[PDB]
């Protein structure tokens, strides 16, 4: 008897502290007062008049359960259900040589963001009238690989400046993407320990002057803060992480990351360690495909570009069917059936790897892969819709997502290809030409056939319901521009349309034949 | 790789985990409690003769029958949690003096002192008491 934290414990390179007052603790009162399982007031054996002690931060370990305040650990389900609130979080440190033994100082951090913000190794020092938070001297890591550690002592920066900075670039990292902070980390014991510097924690609070619930908090005057509209704020009110090592990963991070995703080396650098952790979340969560009991609610004009997309699809494969009049058509990844035209002569097959279980009764459960089943579909023409694969067959109707777009809809991913989020988050691969070496581009065009029916304009490039004049016709004038406008919002939303080569404007014309 | 002096028992982690975050540390203490969470212990317990004023704030422990005397930084939230005390600038009370409590209420000494102010006349608690007002 008896064990010991140590958290709080002292670093000072002191024999013999410290006087009953002035100790924190029974633990450290110097042998000479003890007596008894007590302690005894020797006025002849007198306190310190000066004394600094460095008191270590490490090994922080709360859990607690009280009725107002959050947990700030959070189950990989609700994990999930907020992510890209989703930051990864490391931090590189160093030990205090001189004056002090036995504890480490947060002297680089770094994110999923590119950012890496370098510290002067501060610590928390006890004396004789109170704490203080203070510069203090510090030692890099004893091995050859933490080398590269050593003149990022100098370098920066003060903590009240660190602090500051990591919440606007928090700020303005999730301030449309999310109301709150998740912290992704490998091994979280250092992390939570340098949360300690930047984080101030307590029970839910509301934006000053806003609505959503706040995410930061001011010391210069007791404010708490939303996140788009802070600013000059220093600390974070309601943090959230999740450590991802506790899901029963085997090795170092390093091993795990590497096994899947090839698009991140290793640079030692805070960040590189920090994005790492997210490929492994992301791709360990999200290359399980699709679980459709997730709602991501949604900002911004998803909808808008939802319906477009929906409306655009319908016309091209209308087209290509009238066009080139295929027998079949095998519609891949459709999870129901669904036939994106209602009405049309042709044989419609759907295959999906996940089909809904209702309506499963149509559909093949199939996985395409180009280097199986480049005979299998020789016949008709093949439609994947957002269904990403191995690269497309030579007689193809194909929009796929392309990933290097960034819009607050698509986050980073593994690897290389970005976790798209309109709903029901989609993972997808990075985008690559060869995989469209067998199909063409797709050019924009216009087809309706209806009778016919603020300023008229001409387009030559569209079949118009009539173009034996010039010929602005006012319903379809009108029409071409909405749905152009719909072809326009879904390219600008980074979809990108592929169609097999044989496809041509003309032979729609001959549809116009009497 | 400690390499170090331990200050404290594994018992007093969460709590004191708990208030150092907190932007309001006494609030976070008193609701704890109430969430049936333990009162910090280990702090320092004076053996004593137990005459002697009863005034809270002493240069040395003075204490009666119904009262027991404790180092003061071990009974003051701030100094135990190790974060900036509520005196603007800078400077706690209760450390390098020692504090002494009713015996009743000594279980939990470190709250006592957040709860309760001393009287400036006589220099001692108030209401546990005090003859004046
Ligand atoms: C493609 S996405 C959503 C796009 C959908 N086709 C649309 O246009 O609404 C969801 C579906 O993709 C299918 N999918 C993804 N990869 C597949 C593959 N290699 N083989 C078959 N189906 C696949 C899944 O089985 C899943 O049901
Ligand atoms: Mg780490
Ligand atoms: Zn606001
Ligand atoms: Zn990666
Ligand atoms: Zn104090
Ligand atoms: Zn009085």
């Amino acid at each position: 008897a008896e064990n010991v934290t140590g958290l709080f414990k002292d670093c000072s390179k002191i024999i013999t502290g410290l006087h009953p007052t002035q100790a924190p603790t029974h633990l450290s009162v110097d042998i000479k007062f003890k007596t008894e399982g007590l302690c005894v007031d020797i006025p002849g054996i007198p306190k310190d008049m000066t004394y600094r002690r460095l008191i270590s931060m490490m090994g922080f370990k709360m859990n607690y359960q009280v009725n107002g305040y959050p947990n700030m650990f959070i189950t990989r389900e609700e994990a999930i259900r907020h992510v890209r609130a989703w930051i990864g979080f490391d931090v590189e440190g160093c030990h205090a040589t001189r004056d002090a033994v036995g504890t480490n100082l947060p002297l680089q951090l770094g994110f999923s963001t590119g950012v890496n913000l370098v510290a002067v190794p501060t610590g928390y020092v006890d004396t004789e009238n109170n704490t203080e938070f203070t510069r203090v001297n510090a030692k890099p890591p004893p091995g050859d690989q933490f080398k590269h550690l050593i003149p990022l002592m100098y370098k920066g920066l003060p903590w009240n400046v660190v602090r500051i900075k990591i919440v606007q670039m928090l700020s303005d990292t999730l301030k449309g993407l999310s109301d709150r902070v998740v912290f992704v980390l490998w091994a979280h014991g250092f992390e939570l320990t340098s949360m300690k510097y930047f984080v101030k924690i307590g029970p839910e609070r509301t934006c000053c002057l806003c609505d959503k619930r706040a995410t930061c908090f001011s010391t210069s005057s007791d404010t708490y803060a939303c996140w788009n509209h802070s600013v000059g704020f220093d600390y974070v009110y309601n943090p959230f992480m999740i450590d991802v090592q506790q899901w029963g990963f085997t090795g170092n991070l390093q091993s795990n990351h590497d096994q899947h995703c090839q698009v991140h080396g290793n640079a030692h650098v805070a960040s590189c360690d920090a994005i790492m952790t997210r490929c492994l979340a992301v791709h360990e969560c999200f290359v399980k495909r699709v679980d459709w009991s997730v709602e991501y609610p949604i900002i911004g004009d998803e909808l808008r570009v939802n319906s477009a997309c929906r409306k655009v699809q319908h016309m091209v494969v209308k087209s290509a069917l009238l066009a080139d009049k295929f027998p079949v058509l095998h519609d891949i990844g459709n999870p129901k059936a669904i036939k994106c035209v209602p009405q049309a002569e042709v044989e419609w097959k759907f295959y999906d790897a996940q089909p809904c279980s209702d309506k499963a009764y149509k559909i093949e459960e199939l996985f395409y892969s180009y280097a199986t089943h480049h005979d299998k579909f020789t016949d008709g023409v093949c439609l994947f819709w957002n269904c990403n694969v191995d690269r497309y067959p030579a007689n193809a109707i194909v929009c796929r997502f392309d990933t290097r777009v960034l819009s607050n809809l698509n986050l980073p991913g593994c690897d290389g290809g970005s976790l798209y989020v309109n709903k029901h988050a989609f993972h997808t691969p990075a985008f690559d030409k060869s995989a469209f070496t067998n199909l063409k581009q797709l050019p924009f065009f216009y087809y309706s056939d209806s009778p016919c029916e603020y300023v008229p304009l001409k387009s030559a490039t569209c079949i118009t319901r009539c173009n034996l004049g010039g010929a602005v016709c006012r319903h379809h004038a009108n029409e071409y521009r909405q749905y152009l406008d719909a072809y326009n919002m879904m390219i600008s939303a980074g979809f990108s349309l592929w169609i097999y080569k044989q496809f041509d404007t003309y032979n729609l014309w001959n549809t116009f034949t009497r | 790789g400690s390499a170090g002096n331990a200050t404290e028992v594994p018992a007093n982690s969460t709590v004191l985990s708990f208030c150092a975050f907190a932007v309001d540390p006494a609030k976070a203490y008193k609701d704890y409690l109430a969430s049936g969470g333990q009162p910090i212990t280990n702090c320092v317990k004076m053996l004593c003769t137990h005459t002697g004023t009863g005034q809270a704030i002493t240069v040395t422990p003075e204490a009666n029958m119904d009262q027991e005397s404790f180092g003061g930084a071990s009974c003051c939230l701030y100094c135990r949690c190790h974060i900036d005390h509520p005196n603007p600038k800078g400077f706690c009370d209760l450390k390098g003096k020692y504090v002494q409590i009713p015996t009743t209420c000594a279980n939990d000494p470190v709250g006592f002192t957040l709860r309760n102010t001393v009287c400036t006349v006589c220099g001692m608690w108030k209401g546990y008491g005090c003859s004046c007002d």
